[PDB]
């Protein structure tokens, strides 16, 4: 039988989250040094990977939206002819 | 133990004294008279509706039965789901009895409520071993599985009936167990066999074979013919004298 | 063509429901000439359907009716 | 469930040995009136102040208790 | 039929086979007499399944064969 | 407020200094815990109610040793039996109407052959032929048997003193309020 | 749906309210929705349940309640004088909903109407009641004693030699049900 | 089709022509699925000892002239083909279906009269 | 002239096949391309080896990865002959089968057997029989609640309120043990009455339990009405309308939780039920959280009725008074010649009851409990047919489940008080 | 604000929502029966009966009339006359046509009354819309194509289709006033048949018995007579 | 059954597992799992009570706890 594509998806998320976690690591070993310029490049880096997550979000690759009385008919009554 | 301040023991509580009691005689069936004209006029209403199909009715106490011929299932049914005046538009049941003493062996029994008026009525037809009854599934979807169980106990088939199979009994088994013919006890029986490694069937062997009473059903008649109850609006005038 | 034939003698002569060995024909019939009542001829066209390895409709089986019939019967088909 | 309260007060009226020997078998530390002995020697005991349906209770005389 | 058997819980599954009271289960040794002889006086036929492939610890092959058979064929 | 007193609910209480911490502690200080009084609750036991005290009763017209013949409360065999009308009924119900109603006259002799001539048209010719030959009239005196417009069911229940829908309207207390989707009906 | 006559007063709901109309602030909404208000409402529900006590009991050291009605085991009693109650009616035999009961009888030697053989099959026995119900005589009862699960099911199959001694046993539990219920018998 | 994957709706037959079809239809599905049903429920027979039960249960009910009848045995057909195809049947069910697999036989009556008569009514 | 009219064939017997109209259309609202793909579902049978939700039920599920396509429930693992049995038993001896249909629910189970039997033996029962029955009737309407809404609770995760409120079930079973003798089937309620009358403290032992009942529901309520997880697993999910609920033999609260305000104790009233006030919960959106706060007002209901009867309780006979009918008391039969010959004959032979039928339902805890009787004048039905809800029920499984998701169908397997000795008699 | 109630807005009963434009869905299927009706007998009380209950709430139905009605009636009749091209069956199909990101409207005759039926399209978020809701039909057949599967995909319908902006010759629908909620609620009080949608199913199953009596004949003579014994319980002789 | 792992041991509860019960003379009904498994425990009633039940829990330990394992090889 198909296989579910939601389980790619919550893979892949993971690992590619999961990579941009592990490069922030030595930022936080690191901050009196780096102070506020290697804080600016961490927060651009945050910010880069921020979007790819509001792409995830907005698209819902996870399927967020996965489960889920206006008539198109009026009637009109005009009379004898 | 520590109690409620305001809970006191109500065993404690003496009771007034209770004497002659005095409860009158109550035939059940008087209550039912008010209505006994409202049923027969429609059932008659019915009946004159749908003369082709409705071969009589009858009224007990608040009960209306309708009595058809198997051909007139579909119409009927359709008059008593969406006629105005026949909102009946859920099945309460469907099931059979056996009758051998009759050509037509399967009496067919649907059982139909109301809602909108708080009615119930009875529509009885009738089948064979091998004239079917026509499916009413496409009128009730609970239907589906009361002609199941009917085709399962009773081995009536209806036709226009999308999967008409057993519900109740074991696959493969032989024999429609509500016929008056088929013995209490069946035919065969299950056990694990050690050699087979699997369960077998096998001819039915009873350790204690079943004992029936039936025979001591009493000598005389102990319930008598009854009271006729019909409503004079639809008993028959009589000519005056002279 | 020649080869559904032979295959098709394969199969007939292992049946035990022929009257006679060696009456099949180009054009044999099963009832006619082989002696083949209704069944005996739904269990042939199902053993050339097996040899062809090609499912054969009901409308299309009640149509083959003779040795010939089945050999253009195979021969449109596209599986074999 | 005993509670610190009443566990400390059984002990006190029924001391170590029987305390340890009750939580052998019945697993708790219950005290009471001896309402009497039947012909097996089981002892019976009841006490009103315990929960609902643990106001009697019986010590077995063997080891193997059963019902 | 009567089963004599030397533990429980590997004799269950011969109960299965017959109505109630038809599988007879005794505790038996081969070397207790008394148990081979209360199987057996009541039967009308015996069969004597009784071997081993190997010797052990309690039973020389001579044992469970030999002195096995014996015992029982001349309670038989 | 919705909740009674912990004071009236037949459950073992707090006291002391206990009862100061549980009404300063739990949700509701007024909610029992379960727990039955053993003074009570099943005391005594159905097993030590003194057996002189119960009394059978009897209810003296079908228990009288004086005026109760068994034949005026015989109500098992003064049953109703079903009341059957076949096709064959309903046109003579039809043609010549009923004993509460009648159609014609039906004044002794040249009534009593009438009255049955009226039966075997109804043998012979269904509801269906009889209102064929007689026309719309006759389908307009069907519906006039039941005023005009066609009957409606009878009802199930006599609440009211007559057969009739029970009138299932809203409560005018609502349990849940308008908080949850679940509105009571009384 | 709605029975027959006008529709019931109010029985139309209003139409729905938009989240604009919604008459609830929204720190409370946000705070319920990130504190979790009624889960943690939930949780010091159980800690009030922690500190009540439990409802156990500690079984077979105490048991529970039972009344002078309950259906156990079965039992065939005596008159204080040791005759049998027994007279072979056939009356719970008759009854009896699952024909779990046989009974053979002839004159005794001493000309008495009695039974030969009184079985009940307890692997057939619904335990009802029936029997004693039926009982002109109180001979068959059943015993408040429901602890007698046994090894094979050939145990429980009771002759008349098993119920009499049954009913020797328990005859002082046997009248003491009996004289509590009998005026509601 | 619709309401379970081998569902036949029932159906009278028109003519004697109708119901021929239905019943060679019949009997093709049957010894068509018979190499599916040995492996599916591990049969110790080979699919022509199969095959063979297939003809003769048609052959019972091969001198019916009635129409009506016709109608049940179709039915009956399709509702057992439906429980064999769809693994609703059990290796039991199946098995006790071959009359060879009862411990005391297949010629489970006498062959004769003395036969029977010595062993005491088969 | 069938059926040998079917011997050779004619006039086919008309289907609804052949009265398919066409909508009206005016007013009618209803290459390798990878769309024209098709997708191979894959079959699973749940039960009843594997555990499942409750029961003898062996589910066969269609599936489109996690959606139900098509729902398949196999019956009859209990189906025990119940109804065959029935034509060999008296009345009495048939009367302990309907303890077993729906074993959480015994004395309203009882209870539409004894109406029914009582209404063909055309006898009034005495008015304290019919308190005690109502009041019995909602004791047990409570046992089943708290049985099917808390082991509905458990089997979505939520373990506590099921231990707690089965402390509630042991009260009310000492209730049952103390009126017969039994736990469960009590074989109380008989045509005539109720067996024996209550003991003389029991009332207010009832009573003693009914002061705190309210505390125990509500505690319930703590935990699930308004917990965002139970809401979660409820809301939207077994959705039906009112319109197809009816039209499926959908009752109880299966249909009053689609907006249908209908009990069969307001519709058609028995027993004592005209006699006492309560209210009938009404869902609105069709749902298993809607049908959730039905049952959880039906406890308050069931509780306010109980305490009413409590009060109303009148003095009197227990069985209908006439011997020939209801066995007579002890002392009588062994007192005098005619008790001691209706005792041998009711137990023996049993009553006989006048011929005809009849359809009797009553407002079981799991929806419209009915049964058809046939009597033929003799002292053994000649036919018993019972109509269970959680049949009716069942058969709607494949309705409201298919397009929707397998992680709801335990959700729904509980917002239908299923229990298979019901479902297959 | 309550003034008219919300189309779609749930009634109360499950599934069953809010109609939109109700009495005249409620004429519309009465004078549908009573034409249908017309191909039965006179002396079926089938017939006749359905006729009285049709003819009794017909009566009713007329007796609540929306504000501004016979403003509107003036100018829809008017209307029609002028632009009968644009809502005849005949030309545009039942449906009103193939645009769905647009409006449609087709004149029918029913039981000697016209009704006009009006499709509108569904309300939804643009954000989620692709091109106004036009139905994707898939991409065009490129590339070296056959003349068949040109004609296969639908080529006919570039000289036929409308673009959803092109109203030249045509011209706005205007729907009929609607009955308030209070009207509403005091009509279905004078009907005593439930809710005013509940009365509208009672309608729509009514309209589809006739075809089934029609077909079965229901008013002729008995079909098959009961065979002797048939219907014989166990009753006792009197 | 087949699917438990030993040890393994079989409890039958109520009249109906036990000989069939009330519905004995059906024709849907086995009369007795012990045609179908071993059995070790019959704990009877319709149904038996909670501490029946229990009771027969309790002698199904006591079997346990009489159970010779490693004296049983040893004897043999
Ligand atoms: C201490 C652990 C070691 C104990 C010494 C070794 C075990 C005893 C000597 C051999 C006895 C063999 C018994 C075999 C038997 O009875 O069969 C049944 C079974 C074996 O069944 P089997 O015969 O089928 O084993 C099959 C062997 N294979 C799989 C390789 C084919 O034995 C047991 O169940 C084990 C019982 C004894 C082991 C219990 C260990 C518990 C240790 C807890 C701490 C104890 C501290 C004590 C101080
Ligand atoms: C805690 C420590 C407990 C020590 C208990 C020692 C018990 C083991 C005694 C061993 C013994 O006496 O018998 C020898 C045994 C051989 O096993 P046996 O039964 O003879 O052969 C059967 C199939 N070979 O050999 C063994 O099985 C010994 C196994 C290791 C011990
Ligand atoms: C994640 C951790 C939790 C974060 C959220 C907890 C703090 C919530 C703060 C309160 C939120 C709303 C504040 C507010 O000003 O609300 C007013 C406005 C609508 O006003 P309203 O309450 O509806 O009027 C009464 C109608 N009954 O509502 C609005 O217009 C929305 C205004 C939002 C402004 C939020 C500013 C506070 C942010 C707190 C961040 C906390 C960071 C540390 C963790
Ligand atoms: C140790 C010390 C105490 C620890 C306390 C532990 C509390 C229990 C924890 C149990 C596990 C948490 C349960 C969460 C339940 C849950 O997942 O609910 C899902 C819910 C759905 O909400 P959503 O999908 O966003 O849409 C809402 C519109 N209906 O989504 C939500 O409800 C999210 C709201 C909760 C957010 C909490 C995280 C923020 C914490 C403060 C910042
Ligand atoms: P040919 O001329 O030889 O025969 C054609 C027929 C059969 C039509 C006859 O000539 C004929 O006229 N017959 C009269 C009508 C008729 O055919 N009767 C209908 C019978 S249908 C029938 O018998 C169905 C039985 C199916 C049984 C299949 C096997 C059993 C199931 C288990 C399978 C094995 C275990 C999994
Ligand atoms: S036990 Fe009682 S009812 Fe049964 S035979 Fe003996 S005396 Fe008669
Ligand atoms: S208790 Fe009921 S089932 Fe058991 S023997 Fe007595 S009558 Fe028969
Ligand atoms: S209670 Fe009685 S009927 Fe129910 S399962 Fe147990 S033995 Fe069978």
């Amino acid at each position: 039988s198909p296989f579910n594509i939601s389980f790619f998806i919550y893979g892949l998320v993971f690992l590619l989250l999961d990579l941009e976690i592990l490069l922030l690591y030595p930022f936080a070993v690191s901050e009196y040094v780096n102070s506020a310029y290697g804080l600016a490049a961490a927060l651009i880096f945050i910010g880069i990977i921020t979007i790819g997550f509001v792409y995830e979000l907005g698209h819902d690759a996870l399927k967020v939206h996965s489960r889920q009385l206006k008539s198109s008919v009026v009637i009109s009554y005009l009379g004898n002819i | 133990v520590a109690l409620p301040k305001d809970a006191p023991n109500p065993r404690a509580i003496p009771r007034e004294p209770v004497g002659e009691i005095k409860q009158a005689l109550v035939n059940p069936a008087d209550k039912y008279q008010s209505k006994a004209d409202n049923l027969h006029k429609y059932g008659a209403w019915l009946m004159s509706c749908l003369p082709k199909y409705i071969q009589q009715f009858s009224v007990w106490k608040d009960e209306l039965t309708i009595y058809i011929c198997p051909t007139g299932v579909i119409p009927v049914f359709s008059f008593l789901k969406y006629n105005t005046n026949a909102e009946f538009t859920q099945v309460s049941d469907i099931t059979a009895v056996d009758f051998p003493t009759r050509e037509m062996r399967f009496e067919i029994v649907y059982n139909l409520l109301s809602v909108r008026h708080n009615a119930r009525i009875r529509v009885k037809t009738y089948a064979d071993e091998v004239t079917p009854v026509p499916s009413i599934t496409s009128l009730y979807m609970g239907a589906n599985w009361y002609e199941r169980e009917v085709y399962d106990m009773f081995g009536v088939l209806f036709v226009g009936h999308p999967d008409l199979r057993r519900i109740m009994t074991d696959y493969g088994f032989e024999g429609h167990p509500l016929r008056k013919d088929f013995p209490l006890t069946g035919y065969t029986e299950i056990r694990y066999d050690e050699e087979k490694k699997r369960i077998v069937v096998e001819p039915l062997e009873l350790t204690q074979a079943f004992r029936n009473f039936e025979g001591g059903s009493s000598a005389w008649d102990q319930v008598g013919p009854g009271i006729d109850r019909t409503p004079d609006t639809f008993k028959l005038p009589t000519p005056k004298p002279e | 063509k020649v080869e559904v034939y032979e295959r098709i003698k394969s199969l007939l002569a292992g049946f035990d429901k022929v009257n006679d060995p060696n009456n099949i024909t180009e054009t044999a019939h099963f009832a006619n000439d082989l002696g083949l009542d209704s069944l005996d001829t739904v269990e042939v066209v199902m053993a050339i359907e097996e040899e062809f390895s090609i499912e054969i409709p009901d409308k299309d089986a009640d149509q083959i009716h003779s040795v010939d019939k089945a050999i253009e019967y195979i021969l449109r088909q596209p599986d074999a | 469930m005993s509670y610190p309260t009443r566990t400390l007060a059984n002990l006190r009226k029924i001391g170590l040995k029987e305390y340890f020997r009750q939580l052998l078998y019945i697993g708790d530390t219950k005290y009471g009136e001896l309402v009497g002995v039947d012909k097996f020697g089981n002892k019976f005991y009841e006490n009103k102040e315990e929960l609902p349906l643990r106001t009697r209770w019986v010590d077995y005389a063997k080891h193997d208790y059963d019902a | 039929v009567i089963v004599p058997y030397r533990e429980e819980m590997a004799k269950r599954h011969l109960k299965v086979s017959g109505d109630l009271g038809r599988v007879i289960f005794m505790e038996f040794d081969l070397r207790n007499t008394q148990s081979i002889e209360e199987s057996v006086r009541h039967s009308d036929v015996v069969y004597n399944l009784i071997g081993r492939d190997y010797p052990t610890k309690n039973f020389s092959l001579a044992d469970v064969h030999i002195e096995g058979t014996e015992r029982i064929v001349e309670a038989v | 407020s919705n909740a009674v007193s912990i004071t009236k609910k037949y459950t073992v209480q707090s006291t002391g200094i206990w009862e100061r911490i549980r009404r300063a502690l739990v949700i509701d200080p007024n909610r029992s815990n379960g727990v039955p009084l053993n003074p009570y609750n099943r005391n005594p036991s159905p097993g030590d109610n003194p057996p002189l005290e119960y009394t059978d009763p009897v209810t003296i017209p079908a228990g009288d040793i004086a005026d109760n013949p068994y034949w005026k409360r015989d109500f098992r065999r003064n049953y109703p039996r079903p009341s059957v009308i076949a096709q064959a009924q309903q046109v003579a119900l039809l043609s010549v109407g009923s004993a509460a109603q009648p159609r014609v006259e039906l004044i002794g002799e040249e009534g009593t052959k009438a009255l049955v001539a009226a039966e075997e048209e109804g043998k012979e010719k269904g509801v269906a032929k009889y209102l064929e030959e007689k026309g719309a009239e006759e389908a307009k005196r069907v519906l006039a048997l039941t005023g005009g417009l066609p009957p409606t069911p009878s009802g199930q229940t006599m609440v009211t003193g007559q057969w009739d829908v029970h009138k299932y309207g809203l409560a005018e207390e609502q349990s849940y309020g308008g908080s949850y989707p679940c509105r009571s009906f009384v | 749906a709605t029975p027959a006559g006008p529709p019931p007063k109010n029985f139309r709901l209003p139409p729905p309210k938009n989240w604009d109309e919604e008459s609830e602030s929204t720190i409370d909404k946000v705070g319920k929705y990130f504190l979790m208000t009624e889960m943690l409402r939930g949780m010091y529900v159980l800690l009030e349940q922690f500190f009540r006590p439990p409802y156990t009991i500690y079984y077979p050291f105490e048991k529970g309640p039972i009344s002078p009605r309950f259906r156990g085991e079965h039992a065939l009693r005596r008159y204080p004088s040791g005759e049998e109650r027994c007279i072979a009616c056939k009356l719970c035999e008759a009854v009896c909903p699952a024909q779990a009961i046989t009974i053979e009888a002839e004159e005794r030697a001493d000309g008495s109407r009695r039974t030969t053989r009184y079985d009940i099959d307890m692997t057939k026995c619904i335990y009802c009641g029936f029997c004693q119900e039926s009982c002109p005589v109180d001979a068959i009862v059943e015993s408040p004693n429901a602890e007698y699960a046994t090894e094979t099911r050939e145990e429980l199959l009771y002759n008349k030699e098993k119920l009499l001694a049954n009913g020797d046993k328990w005859e002082p539990e046997l009248a003491a049900a009996i004289r509590a219920d009998a005026p509601y018998r | 089709v619709q309401p379970t994957k081998f569902a036949v709706t029932v159906r009278q037959s028109r003519n004697w022509a109708d119901a021929k079809q239905r019943v060679i239809a019949a009997y093709r599905a049957w010894i068509r699925a018979a190499p599916e049903i040995q492996t599916m429920y591990s049969i110790p027979f080979p699919v022509s000892h199969i095959r063979t039960r297939i003809r003769q249960e048609f052959e019972r009910h091969r001198y019916v002239n009635k129409l009506n009848v016709v109608d049940v045995l179709l039915q009956q057909s399709n509702a057992d083909f439906q429980e064999t195809m769809n693994f609703w049947r059990q290796q039991s069910h199946v098995m006790a279906f071959f009359k060879e697999e009862h411990f005391r036989g297949e010629k489970r009556l006498p062959s004769n009269f003395i036969t029977g008569f010595l062993e005491g009514r088969n | 002239a069938e059926p040998q009219d079917g011997f050779q064939g004619t006039r086919l017997i008309p289907t609804g096949a052949d009265f398919q109209s066409p909508p009206d259309p005016f007013i009618d609202e209803g290459e390798d391309s990878v769309e024209g793909r098709k997708v191979r579902h894959y079959t699973v049978n749940f039960g009843p080896q594997h555990p499942a939700a409750h029961g003898v039920l062996r589910l066969i599920l269609e599936l489109n990865g996690e959606e139900i396509v098509r729902a398949d429930p196999h019956v009859g693992l209990l189906h025990r002959g119940t109804e065959k049995l029935c034509e060999y038993k008296t009345y009495m001896q048939a009367l302990p089968y309907f303890d077993r249909l729906d074993y959480v629910s015994m004395m309203t189970n009882e209870q539409v057997f004894s109406l029914a039997v009582e209404k063909l033996l055309n006898i009034e029962i005495p008015p304290r029989a019919k308190f005690i029955r109502t009041m019995f009737g909602e004791i047990t309407r409570i046992l089943n609640h708290l049985m099917s809404v808390l082991s509905h609770a458990m089997d979505v995760g939520a373990l506590t309120p099921f231990l707690w409120g089965f402390e509630e079930r042991e009260k009310l079973m000492e209730f049952y043990e103390r009126v017969s003798g039994a736990r469960l089937h009590a074989a109380y309620v008989r045509p005539g009455g109720v067996h024996q009358d209550i003991p003389v403290g029991l009332l207010d032992d009832i009573y003693q339990w009914a002061t705190q009942f309210g505390d125990r529901i509500d505690e319930t309520e703590e935990m699930l009405t308004d917990n965002r997880i139970w809401i979660n697993r409820l809301k939207g999910v077994g959705v039906v309308s009112a319109a197809d609920a009816l039209n499926l033999s959908f009752t109880g609260v299966m249909l009053r939780g689609s907006g249908v305000p209908w009990d069969v104790r307001k519709s058609s009233p028995y027993d004592a039920y005209d006699q006492v006030e309560f209210d009938v919960p009404v869902g609105i959106n069709g749902d298993c959280y809607d049908r959730y706060l039905c049952r959880m007002e039906e406890f308050r209901q069931s509780l306010r009725i109980i305490h009413q009867c409590l009060n109303k309780m009148p003095a009197g006979p227990v069985r209908y008074e006439d011997y020939k009918i209801t066995p007579p008391p002890r002392a009588a039969m062994k007192e005098n010649m005619e008790a001691l010959i209706h005792h041998f004959l009711l137990f023996t032979k049993g009553y006989a009851v006048p011929p005809g039928d009849t359809y009797t339902a009553i407002e079981a805890p799991k929806g419209e409990m009915g049964v058809y009787v046939v009597s033929d004048g003799s002292e053994r039905p000649y036919r018993v047919h019972i109509r269970a809800p959680g049949f009716a029920h069942l058969s709607g499984f494949d309705h409201i489940t298919r397009g929707h998701l397998l992680a709801d169908a335990v959700a729904v397997i509980g917002t239908m008080d299923l229990v298979f000795g019901e479902v297959d008699r | 604000k309550g003034k008219f109630l919300v189309p779609g807005a749930p009634t109360g009963l499950t599934g069953l929502g809010t109609h939109p434009s109700p009495r005249s869905a409620l004429l519309y299927l009465y004078h549908s029966t009573l034409e249908k009706l017309k191909q039965i007998p006179e002396h079926s009380v089938y017939r006749q009966s359905v006729e009285a209950v049709t003819r009794h709430r017909l009566a009713l139905v007329e007796s609540v009339v929306p504000e501004g009605y016979d403003a509107w009636v003036e100018r829809a009749k008017k209307l029609l006359e002028e632009h009968a091209d644009q809502f005849d069956p005949t030309k545009v199909g039942p449906e009103g046509g193939e645009e769905v990101q647009g409006a449609r409207a087709v004149k029918v005759e029913r039981d000697g009354r016209v009704f006009v039926v009006s499709r509108l399209p569904k309300e939804e978020d643009e954000r989620v819309l692709e091109w106004d809701g036009e139905v994707d039909e898939g991409p065009e057949l490129e590339g070296s194509r056959t003349l068949e599967e040109k004609i296969e995909g639908g080529l006919e319908k570039i000289f036929t289709r409308r673009d959803v902006k092109d109203t030249v010759g045509r011209v706005e629908w205007e729907p009929e006033p609607q009955l308030t909620a209070e009207q509403v609620a005091e009509l279905e009080n004078k009907i005593g048949a439930g809710l005013i949608e509940e009365v509208i199913q009672v309608a729509e199953g009514e309209l589809k018995l006739v075809d089934t009596m029609v077909k079965a004949r229901v008013w002729e003579p008995l079909e098959e007579q009961p065979r002797p014994g048939q219907w014989e319980y166990f009753e006792r002789k009197p | 059954y087949d699917q438990m792992p030993d040890p393994r041991w079989v409890i039958s509860m109520g009249s109906c597992a036990n000989g069939g019960g009330y519905y004995h003379y059906s024709y849907s009904v086995v009369r007795g799992c012990d045609r179908i498994v071993p059995v070790d425990v019959y704990v009877p009633g319709c149904p038996p009570t909670s501490e029946a039940l229990m009771y027969g829990i309790f002698q199904l330990q006591r079997k346990m706890r009489n159970t010779k394992i490693t004296r049983m090889w040893y004897r043999k």
